[PDB]
């Protein structure tokens, strides 16, 4: 993933 | 060869994120527009201010194709008079817009196993666009009364956000491929004309 979940484009997670 | 280069448009390799979407001047060529209205790959092929039949008996001063990807249930919202994310944060067309609005289904490029996470779409902001506006800023979008500081945490939010693109996802959240073409007519001579 380009981000941890919940960072970053990966907010929704 | 005269021929406007669609070829480019519609094979590049890249295609944007919708909220960087992509503009491409045409001009100064001729194109076989029925070559594109008869193409079976379209699933979208929508015109406004103008018919699809007669593309090919006009001319115009300038033609734009914009581009990029979004999921196939959200190229309903590229049309005049549409609102949700896509329309209201990253792509709008105006009522008045003269042009075509062509899909297709890009899974099989566009979707990885895992997941494809490279697209994005910007899910705040404080304001709609206007059209055919273009917003490429990356300021933390504050949500709540705190202030942001410059960093993501509660209530602050990075305003872009990954398309979830898999490749067994249901056909709607699949990624399209978009090309938007707009006819700008001037009081000048035209350029790019039918065959
Ligand atoms: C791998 C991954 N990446 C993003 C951005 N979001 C999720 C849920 N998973």
């Amino acid at each position: 993933c380009p981000y941890v979940a919940g960072r970053x484009t990966c907010l929704x997670c | 060869t005269n021929l406007c280069p669609f070829g480019e448009v519609f094979n590049a390799t890249r295609f944007a994120s919708v909220y960087a979407w992509n503009r491409k001047r045409i001009s100064n060529c001729v194109a076989d527009y029925s070559v594109l209205y008869n193409s079976a790959s379209f699933s979208t092929f929508k015109c406004y201010g103008v018919s699809p039949t007669k593309l090919n008996d006009l001319c115009f001063t300038n033609v734009y194709a914009d581009s990029f990807v979004i999921r196939g249930d959200e190229v309903r919202q590229i049309a005049p008079g549409q609102t949700g994310k896509i329309a209201d944060y990253n792509y709008k067309l105006p009522d008045d817009f003269t042009g075509c609005v062509i899909a297709w289904n890009s899974n099989n490029l566009d979707s990885k196993v895992g997941g494809n996470y490279n697209y994005l779409y910007r899910l705040f902001r404080k304001s709609n666009l206007k059209p055919f506006e273009r917003d490429i800023s990356t300021e933390i979008y504050q949500a709540g009364s705190t202030p942001c500081n410059g960093v993501e945490g509660f209530n602050c939010y990075f305003p872009l956000q990954s398309y979830g693109f898999q490749p067994t996802n249901g056909v709607g959240y699949q990624p399209y491929r978009v090309v938007v073409l707009s006819f700008e007519l001037l009081h000048a001579p035209a350029t790019v004309c039918g065959p």
